[PDB]
């Protein structure tokens, strides 16, 4: 089996390049980050522009929902992030502490806490309710470029272009496990599978890897894209087919077979390198966002 | 900065 996606809408709007895109939860919406110092919400089905939610003084690195798709928090160059109502489109809480830009973000399960990863080299842990921060780790030697809870979110992992993905206790801040393999390229972008066994990890030699994390044992790796200068998103799809999901620095959307790593699927239509793509939590539903050249969002839609 |  393959997918099917094809190209349904395309959404304008940011003035210079797209960093991130993710849908909400309970599905109904797609946020988009960028350079522009703008968050943009759109209807994840008809690709509807709904608001802009305004208030950074610098470019947007990332954006993430709440559990509940009620609140965003965004990762921005001014070195904070800024907790949102949606709705209101208030600015709940300013979280100022890193040194250096902030690059990642990302809330726990129970959304009453958010990680967050800077060129600081550190991973911070703040409280929701009060904005306060509650630990800083000394995570890595070089920018941290990505930050995620896994599924009870007991623990966190980061990457960083030190070359390491790191697993931390979230409740004591101990360094548990250092990931790595034969080789140390930038690792670029990390996050947990959907069931929590296993993290995905980009590398800047063009390479994602599937790691067992409980065994510290590389399971599967993804290859035939483009990644060697950008922090690309990537994605497992599992309202269908099981597919990995990531952008490529020539221009294309790829999709894999998670377990034979065939590339299944490649999506063109993009003017610059996609940097991000999101998945939809019910329907088969891939967002893609581009670079400076292209500043478009484009919504894809397949029958499995 | 992700951009860059």
């Amino acid at each position: 089996v393959k997918p099917n996606y094809a190209l349904k809408f395309t959404l304008a709007g940011h003035t210079k390049a797209v960093s991130s895109v993710k849908f909400s939860p309970n599905g109904e919406w797609l946020a988009s980050s960028s350079a522009d110092k703008l968050i943009k919400i759109w209807g994840a089905y008809d690709g509807k522009f709904e608001k802009t939610i305004s208030g950074h003084k610098l470019g947007i690195s990332d954006v993430a929902w709440s559990s509940d798709s009620n609140l965003l928090v965004s990762a921005s160059d001014d070195k904070t992030l800024k907790i949102w109502d949606v709705s209101s489109g208030k600015c709940l809480k300013t979280l100022k502490g890193h040194s250096n830009y902030v690059f990642c973000c990302n809330f726990n399960p129970q959304s009453n806490l958010i990680v967050s990863g800077s060129f600081d080299e550190s991973v911070r842990i703040w409280d929701v309710k009060t904005g306060k921060c509650l630990k800083t780790l000394p995570a890595h030697s070089d920018p941290v470029s990505a930050v995620h809870f896994n599924r009870d979110g007991s623990l966190i992992v980061s990457s960083s272009y030190d070359g390491l993905c790191r697993i931390w206790d979230t409740a004591s801040g101990q360094c548990l496990k250092t990931l790595i393999d034969d080789d140390n390229p930038p690792v670029s972008f990390v996050k947990f599978s959907p069931n929590g066994k296993y993290i995905l990890a980009a590398t800047l030699d063009n390479t994602l890897k599937l790691w067992d994390y409980s065994k510290g044992k590389c399971l599967k790796t993804y290859t035939g894209h483009k990644n060697e200068k950008y922090c690309i998103f990537a994605n497992f799809s599992v309202t269908g087919g099981k597919w990995i999901v990531s952008g490529s620095e020539d221009n294309l959307v790829y999709i894999w077979n998670l377990q034979t790593k065939e590339i299944v699927q490649k999506l063109q239509g993009h003017t610059d390198v996609v940097i991000s793509t999101a998945c939809h939590p019910t329907e088969n539903i891939i967002a893609s966002a581009a670079l400076e050249n292209d500043k478009t969002i484009k919504l894809w839609k397949s029958d499995c | 900065a992700r951009t860059k």
